[PDB]
């Protein structure tokens, strides 16, 4: 109601450029998590082949290791491991986390 | 009064909204064939576009009140 | 309604939208209309986008700090 009166920035008052990159290595990873598990649904009802879904997967988690160990390194672990903490560890077994985990793997919902 | 209208307000909201939906569906089903970026392009922006005013109408409806 | 409580009912419909256009470039690629690499770079960016739309929203509905 009044609570919303004028809209907002993306950026306000309170962020500093480094916060601004952050967020932007953050947007990176999402749309990594995200396009990776729209290529396994793929690659699932045979959309893609075995190569490709392969080759694909593996590009995309290369650059998300990159995004973990590059520019502002320290804060962007401590929101993705507080991220990864929170999400909906469901629907896949403790057998199976167990691989990713060790793998590196980040964690993508499959519904 | 300042009440019947709503009545027909939503209706008329709520009709231009499965217009949408379907103007959605339809272009999906038209772009049959991409040929260049362009065509890529412009097929993402005018479904995104269709897609977001669709839900606006959308979340406007269901809290009409 | 307001300015901001516009923007707000926008940026959700956004969000929405970005999925939906998504899925669709996702049932392209099923159809043989797009190939694989098209999806990853277009889906990549629409999801890109979805999470500073989601985010900017975070912000707004924040206890303002």
């Amino acid at each position: 109601s009044q609570l919303f009166h004028d809209e907002v920035p993306l950026f306000d008052n309170s962020i500093t450029s480094k916060d601004k990159e952050v967020i932007e290595t953050l947007s990176e990873i999402y749309s990594i998590v995200i396009t990776l598990d729209h290529v396994e649904k793929a690659y699932l009802k045979d959309s893609i082949d075995d190569t490709q879904y392969t080759n694909t997967v593996d590009k995309l988690l290369k650059q998300f290791k990159v995004y973990l160990n590059s520019q502002n390194k320290e804060e962007i672990n401590k929101h993705f491991q507080s991220i990864e903490a929170f999400a909906d560890t469901y629907n896949i077994t403790a057998s199976n986390a167990i691989t990713r985990l060790e793998r590196g793997i980040p964690i993508t919902a499959e519904h | 009064s300042k009440k019947y209208g709503d009545i027909a307000l939503k209706k008329k909201l709520e009709q231009n909204t499965k217009k949408l939906d379907e103007e959605s569906s339809q272009l999906e089903t038209t772009t049959r064939s991409i040929d260049s970026a362009d065509d890529l392009d412009q097929f993402i922006k005018n479904y995104l576009d269709i897609r977001t005013q669709y839900h606006l109408r959308r979340e406007k409806l269901a809290t009409w009140d | 309604m307001t300015d901001g409580l516009n923007q707000l009912y926008n940026l959700v419909a956004q969000d929405y939208a970005l999925t939906d256009t998504i899925e669709a470039l996702s049932r392209m690629l099923h159809r043989g209309t797009i190939p694989l690499d098209t999806f990853v770079k277009q889906g990549r960016e629409l999801a890109r986008q979805q999470f500073l739309v989601r985010w900017h929203i975070q912000r707004i509905t924040s206890p303002l700090s």
